[PDB]
């Protein structure tokens, strides 16, 4: 019980580890998509 | 009062133009109607109005005015008796004006400025007042309310108004700088009312409950904060706990939850009773209401609305309870905030400032002596609930590190049928340390040592339930049936409590140490008495159980002259072995 | 008069920017006019002081920049509702696919919703009977209530969701006697169906005489995602209409909302944001609050509207956030099983993980019949610790157990191939009630511990 | 176009015996079959499209490998059509798209198939068409989203991959055709993780 | 003097002033909003034509007319003398006991230089705590720092009370003592509660423990920017007794996770890729800064002693 | 490694077997190698010189430590030599691709100098397409003598 | 730059009882020591800097802990190396960049170290290199890329990770000098995960 729960606990954690990195390169993708067409010359 | 146009809509974002000088997180009207939003992220002349309600049906061209104010608390008389929402608006005129439905647009006033007040004058015209002094004060409901200088204003005082019956809106002492006061006033709701001592728990919040104040007492002034599954006698526990209190005004904020989970409220709590007068329980009662599709700011906003409402309450000298349902529901509210200004979550996609503001919502509770000169408090019995009995999750863990006292709920137990739920076992208390004076000088002398020893003794009865169920209760040796019987009887008889029955519900420290003291006097001559002369079914089988059985069914007022004869009796008819 | 704003730039996808236009409110409805004639819709989402975007409903194929036109209508949406829309078919916008006429609107109504006031929310207090028997005797529906089912993906969902839609009644016997007229509606929100499905509906409702009472919105999976998300706007905006100004008992059965969360995930990506946990949005929570709350009896309205969304957990998890957020909105679920439907038991609800959090004040004396919370906590315990005694004799042998726990495995066997496999017939309240009794004599008295003496001394003794 | 649908009463026999008896696929029905690589789906397709009891089938081998495409152009000559006595390669159309030929055009693969599937619908014969690895054309709308810099969705796909395999999966189903006599096309689709 | 005004765009608790050129990297400023109201903040990003002042604390009030922007005193910097051992501080160094504040000795900048690795001597001594299993089976030598990894519902408070209020160091044990050697405890508390303040409060004040101790008390309903700065504060005031007067101070750093999710809370302001659990990158360079200010000195007699104690959050 | 080498050295076709006739023709070689250190580099070579393959393998290396990006022309370096060989002058060739995870970190690495929506664990979308277009040119051709057996490797990095 | 690389065919007396018999490194080899906090590594690393066969060793310490550092200055120059006599100070070379000490330069230490190093190699020396915490060092790579606003890639490391990293192993190696005389340089690299 508690080795699978830790077993768990750590895919759980790399789950949403690469679920804030997706959250970082989307907010990249916004930021160049209005980077350039909101103020390009 | 800067007022600008409409220049871009996309959602509930409206960047405004034409708004040079309106101060950050000012919330402001949008629209002909007037949307109420709050201004984000000045950006050189424009300014970004985050809209309350949805923003369908607004064309590019509209104009924005600014109200001025941060989120504004209106305090001031006439609040009690009253079903807020996270905003503070009144829902029943709301109901009153617009039928059924909260219509977009609707603009009421949190107090009513239509109804005399009849005042009482408490300054002289010369005098100087500062912040926090009372003015003079308003019979509302047999409850000598206060009016306060609010806590920034200072100076000499020509011109109170004589013992007349005014409104709200009536200039009531006019400073020397012009400066008029009227009898309410608003107030930023992320910002503490200035207080000059915050003291130290010294003092139980004497709850009722007798397992709530004897095992695992909170404090008044600290906090608590208990888990809610279903079937486990939630609310049964928080009016039981709003009725038969010692605070004298009662906040509840019902922070976003479903509708049909508080509409028993709206049609039960109301309809309760106040054991000091035998009236309605909602005059001294301020009752918050969300429920889910209410607007997000609004569910996130009400817990602030709520500790601001109380602590205005505080600031006149009454202990104040207050009632913060599922918080856990106001951390989701918190998380779509987070999400629609493009931030990074933390740990699940709540954001890095939780505890932050967990922590800003639980230390604005605590005794204090105010700036008028006595003393009050904001007792906060603020409750959770994980949506799968997952405690570390991140908001029940947060709440778990800044919490004082936290008490389980189990449905086990409310499926045995053992009225409150709380379980001995997870719960604790971080009170019991500071409490312990006050008990040494009033309810006993050697009150916390029974404590122990009942304590220890629930320690024992759960360890060897091992081979109890291995075995079975009648096959022990036979001074560990005697634990568990005496361990039975604890928790039928002091832990076990009819919220319906008309004195078992309350239960003071002396009658809950007598009952204790009894208990634990039988067991400590049973177990000198096992080992001489006696059998255990020469025990069970005596009739000063059934008197033990029946002290909690006893009146307060009637109640020693029954501990001296079921005292007596215990020594007697142990005797007689 | 219209007012055709050409000029438009930038086609991408879905979207559409069109150069000046001021006058269209955030939110509004437009006609595309391509260069043949085929008119399209769109939303406006996004309106600016130097371009306005438009979001098109169907397929953008035909269009460019020179012939491409795009027109207001209805600048807020709305829904043209009669009393007279009870044996009609509409595709998610509200136009008839059944080929009578339109419907002449008495009135117009926004499909977006007013949220009600708790102020003016009485309580849920009387039941629904809805035939199937493992419902309405262990969970009942209660009207002004919203219950999920919770369905699996291979389970018959929308079988037990035309059961419901074609059998459920308010029962206007067993209250206090309450003027039997008290007329009922079945509103029937499909989003996201097939077209297997849907031709499964529209003879499903048809063969019986059941399409007379109720209004069906379906669309297909290839209409546009945006319809889809305007339907259940749509079909609470009629039900709320006719439950609170006509005093019907209106039933609304959501079908998908797993369907419903995918194509709004997909609409608040093509948004332009920046989505919240496991790629759902962020306002989630909201955008679903805002559809199961539009439901509950009202204080002083006669009507009363009860909500039965059916939604299919995605890999069987009640820790996905589709059925996290609408479990932790509704009240109780019921939920279906595989293992019950493997074994061929039709309805496969298992009543162990079920639960109403509203039954306890729903049933009992006057409303339905006087035994009725007990029989339930009685039926659920025994068949509980049944099925435990069936997992434990894998390996006991059937020799080495009691009698009593050999009692209790015949009432697990019996039970679920009496009581709940139904098939497809009618088991109204009492009927389920006399199964009720005759399941639970196969056990002894006294071993019925929970139920009080009298119905214990009326009722037992049966079969 | 198309006159009416009908409701399927009829099954796709396969010939497999777990398919034909457990989990059984109607004439006029979708089905869809995921696994991981090197489990057994191209040889699963292989023998549904080798032995099936449909007219003529539609091979789209849409982003997979050309070995087992020229399988299929050298092997099947030599076998024989179950229902009539033609060969069996008188009755596939074969679109085959593998790999490393151009990435845009896997788009095009699934719909050229699914659309010469409908011709011979609507002549009234019943066609069965495998299309394999759909998840090869999710991933081509996925490079071409990154040429586009669209927003994407979860995982990288654009957020229209749900609209246009509804839009794609509804094609099929036993129909009424124009021409007054019936017909169906079944989808068989191969989605690999 | 010089308030710049001219500020383009305020965001979150981010505001850039155009026309700074005069500002330096790494500055400290306050704003002063249009009713009088105060704030720090600190210059981040200073280009050409505009810097980003980050405001530690809210910005609420704030706005584009009548918005000013001072600039004090490019190091933080703090006034440390040596009658500050008795007295209870603030996390910033405000004194909280209504006792007259200090006057400054010396004013030295909070961060600390790093030491240099050929001037650290070897940690040599014993200090004694109360705990047996602290002082027989582990050992605090004087100069190193070792962490206490409590639990979630473990006593932590009760035993950092405990081995502040009783640690002595014994010179009598070795010989040549100078038997009375000054003795000191730094005792910053970071984010703790009310309760457990007052614990810490009649916990001091019982014994003669606080006449030898200084205190950093937090309570935490402060701006997290107060969280950030306890360490560097109560290791400010340690460095100076013990490398200007010789003590052996025993500094106890109370609640370390605190710390860091003040700091992750405090430092998403700059818009990184984090690291794993959600904290930045950077954590180790931060608790490193921190950890690293212990140690003692070839040439010097007196030593810095960490107890960091921290909660497991989860075990 | 020595799998590898231990195939390339024994690797024979049999026509005992099936009746071709012996007329045994031996295969020729195209070793290639992305970011090989030196210590397999020569166990590869001393591998070839001692069992006599150094004279029918043409050898395409890229030593760890040059350039990180010429790992993308490497492999179709080696594969438009062993086209060539095999199919213009029926030859039998084996390539042997060394170690393909240096390859596809190698345009990682480019696929993110240009900010490219990635697959899983950010290597880019387009990746499938890369070694499609490597490991698709093999295989025999209809009328022809030549065949281009592939043998790569990977080093799974989790395995 | 070598003439020539000759392959490592002589142990690397690590003076150990398991890292010497178990699981041997020879001379112009390579070798990594992964552990989680506690579990020594820095002892090992001690001993491996005293009880060794090289001629000379480079001790580069780059963002580790400074008593490290110091019970190496002090403790070093009263030992005596097992080879010539002579205090055991006399054949190190250390290159320390404590962890406060700043950031950037802990990219450049590894550098530094391992070319000081190969000058010891083109002496003609068996010279042992020591990096203490390259995970550090990556740490390192990583502030320095996200100051520069790229795009990561497996938890923040920029995608070149391997490419430098690999780089830096690479230069170890058993060598014929230019002068003709032979030489060698190992590596041992510490890692923190
Ligand atoms: N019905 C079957 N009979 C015999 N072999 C089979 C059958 N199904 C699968 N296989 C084997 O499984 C392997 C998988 O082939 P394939 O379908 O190409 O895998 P994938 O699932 O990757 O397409 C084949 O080599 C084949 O030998
Ligand atoms: N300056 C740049 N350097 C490197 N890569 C870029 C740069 N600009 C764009 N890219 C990448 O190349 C793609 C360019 O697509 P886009 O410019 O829209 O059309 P096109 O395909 O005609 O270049 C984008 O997806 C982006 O990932
Ligand atoms: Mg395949």
């Amino acid at each position: 019980i508690p080795g699978i729960r830790a077993q768990i606990r750590f895919i759980q954690q790399v789950l949403e580890q690469r679920e804030r990195e997706d959250t970082f390169r989307l907010k990249r993708i916004k930021g160049k998509i209005e980077a350039r067409e909101a103020e390009e010359e | 009062m800067i007022q600008g146009v409409i220049q871009k809509i996309a959602g509930p974002a409206v960047i405004a133009k034409g708004m040079l000088g309106a101060r950050m997180y000012d919330i402001c009207k949008v629209g002909e109607e007037g949307l109420v939003g709050e201004i984000i992220r000045l950006d050189g002349d424009t300014a970004f109005v985050q809209v309350y309600e949805d923003t369908s049906g607004l064309k590019v061209g509209e104009p924005v005015v600014s109200t001025g104010l941060p989120l504004a608390v209106e305090l001031g008389p006439g609040m009690l008796n009253g079903i807020y929402d996270g905003i503070q608006r009144p829902l029943e005129r709301i109901r009153e004006k617009t039928g059924i439905y909260i219509t977009r647009g609707v603009v009421v006033h949190a107090l009513d400025r239509e109804k005399k007040w009849a005042w009482t004058p408490m300054v002289k015209p010369g005098d100087e007042v500062r912040g926090g002094m009372v003015l003079g004060t308003v019979p509302e409901f047999g409850f000598t309310h206060k009016i306060l200088v609010p806590p920034d204003v200072r100076g000499r005082v020509k011109e109170v108004k004589p013992a007349g019956e005014y409104t709200v809106e009536e200039p009531v002492v006019v400073l020397e700088d012009g400066t008029e006061l009227k009898m309410y006033h608003t107030w930023p709701v992320r910002r503490a009312r200035p207080v000059q001592r915050k003291l130290d728990p010294n003092t139980p919040f004497l709850t009722g409950m007798r397992i709530l104040d004897v095992l695992f007492p909170v404090a008044m002034g600290g906090t608590a904060a208990i888990p809610g599954p279903f079937g486990s006698g939630k609310t049964v526990t928080q009016q039981s706990l709003a009725k038969w209190s010692n605070a004298d005004v009662v906040v509840y904020v019902g922070c976003g939850e479903r509708g049909n989970e508080m509409t028993d409220v709206l049609v039960e709590f109301p309809e309760l009773t106040d054991p000091k007068t035998g009236g309605p329980l909602m005059h001294r009662t301020v009752l918050i209401a969300n429920t889910s599709n209410m607007p997000v700011a609004a569910r996130e906003a009400s817990i602030y609305v709520g500790v601001t409402i109380a602590e205005y309450f505080r600031d006149q000298g009454f202990s104040v309870a207050l009632m913060a349902d599922s918080t856990s529901r106001w951390a989701e509210a918190l998380r779509e905030i987070s999400s629609r200004l493009e931030e990074m979550p933390a740990e699940e996609g709540y954001p890095p400032y939780l505890a932050a503001r967990l922590a800003a919502f639980y230390e604005r509770a605590g005794k204090v002596i105010t700036l008028g000169g006595e003393e009050g408090a904001v007792t906060i019995v603020g409750a959770v609930s994980p949506p799968g009995g997952d405690m570390s999750e991140p908001v029940t863990q947060s709440t778990l590190r800044i919490v004082g006292a936290f008490w389980r709920l189990d449905a086990s137990l409310a499926f045995r049928r053992h009225f409150p739920a709380i379980n001995w076992n997870g719960s604790y208390s971080l009170f019991t340390s500071a409490l312990d004076p006050w008990y040494r000088e009033n309810v006993a002398e050697d009150y916390p040592e029974l404590r122990d020893a009942i304590s220890e003794l629930l320690q024992r009865e759960a360890g060897l339930q091992e081979i109890v169920q291995l075995v079975g209760p009648d096959a022990l040796q036979d001074a560990e049936r005697l634990v568990i019987e005496v361990g039975r009887i604890i928790r039928e008889d002091f832990l076990q409590q009819n919220a319906y029955h008309e004195v078992d519900a309350y239960c003071s420290m002396k009658k809950a140490y007598g009952i204790m003291k009894m208990i634990l006097a039988f067991y400590k001559e049973a177990e000198a008495a096992i080992k001489r002369g006696v059998s255990i079914d020469e025990i069970l089988q005596l009739p000063v159980l059934e008197r033990i059985g029946r002290a909690r069914y006893v009146s307060e007022e009637e109640f020693p002259a029954y501990f001296e004869e079921a005292m007596k009796e215990i020594q007697g008819a142990f005797k007689a072995l | 008069l219209k007012k055709e704003y050409t000029g438009i730039t930038y086609i991408s996808g879905p979207l559409l920017f069109v150069e000046n236009a001021k006058d269209l409110a955030y939110g509004a409805i437009v006609d595309i006019k391509d260069g043949t004639g085929r008119v399209r819709g769109g939303q406006v989402i996004e309106v600016s002081e130097e371009y306005a975007v438009i979001q098109v409903f169907e397929e953008t194929t035909g269009l460019d920049l020179a012939t491409t036109s795009v027109s207001l209508v209805e600048d807020v949406a709305r829904l043209g509702v009669s009393k007279e829309m009870l044996g009609r078919r509409f595709n998610g916008i509200g136009k008839p696919i059944d080929g009578l006429p339109p419907i002449t609107p008495e009135k117009r109504l926004p499909i977006t919703g007013l949220p009600l006031n708790p102020v003016a929310r009485r309580k849920p207090e009387q039941f629904i009977q809805t035939g199937i028997s493992t419902i309405d005797v262990m969970n009942t529906l209660v009207r002004g209530q919203k219950l999920p089912i919770f369905s699996g993906s291979g389970l018959p969902a929308n079988e037990i969701a035309a059961q419901i839609a074609r059998q459920a009644t308010v029962r206007p016997d067993l209250s206090g006697e309450g003027e039997k007229e008290e007329p009922f509606a079945v509103v029937f929100a499909a989003m996201g169906i097939t077209q297997r499905e849907l031709s499964y509906f529209i003879q499903e409702f048809e063969r019986t005489g059941a399409l007379s009472r109720s209004v069906l919105f379906l669309n297909k999976a290839d209409d546009p995602t945006i319809e889809r998300i305007l339907t259940p706007r749509m079909a609470l905006t009629v039900a709320e209409y006719l439950a609170f100004e006509h005093d019907y008992h209106v039933l609304v059965i959501l079908t998908d909302m797993t369907n419903y969360c995918e194509a709004l995930r997909e609409i608040g990506a093509a948004r332009e944001e920046i989505p919240g946990r496991r790629g759902y949005p962020g306002y989630m929570y909201t955008d679903l609050a805002t559809i199961y709350e539009r439901a509950g009896v009202v204080e002083g309205k006669k009507g009363s509207v009860t909500q039965i969304p059916i939604l299919s957990m995605p890999d069987d998890d009640r820790t996905h956030p589709i059925p996290d957020l609408t479990g932790y909105i509704t009240e109780g679920q019921i939920q279906l099983s595989r293992e019950l439907h493997r074994k061929g038991i039709y309805p496969p609800i298992d009543p162990l993980p079920s639960l109403s959090r509203l039954m306890n004040n729903g049933v009992g004396k006057g409303k339905t019949r006087e035994d009725h919370k007990q029989v339930s906590d009685q039926l659920y315990s025994a068949y509980a610790n049944g099925v435990d005694i069936r997992k434990l004799v894998a390996i006991i042998g059937e020799d080495a157990l009691t009698e009593n726990d050999r009692r209790y495995l015949q009432f697990a066997d019996a039970f679920e191939r009496f009581f709940i496999n139904q098939g497809q017939q009618n088991r109204s309240i009492e009927e389920s009630l006399q199964i009720a009794w005759a399941l639970l004599s196969m056990l002894p008295q006294g071993e019925l511990k929970r139920i009080s003496k009298d119905h214990i001394g009326k009722y037992y003794g049966q079969k």
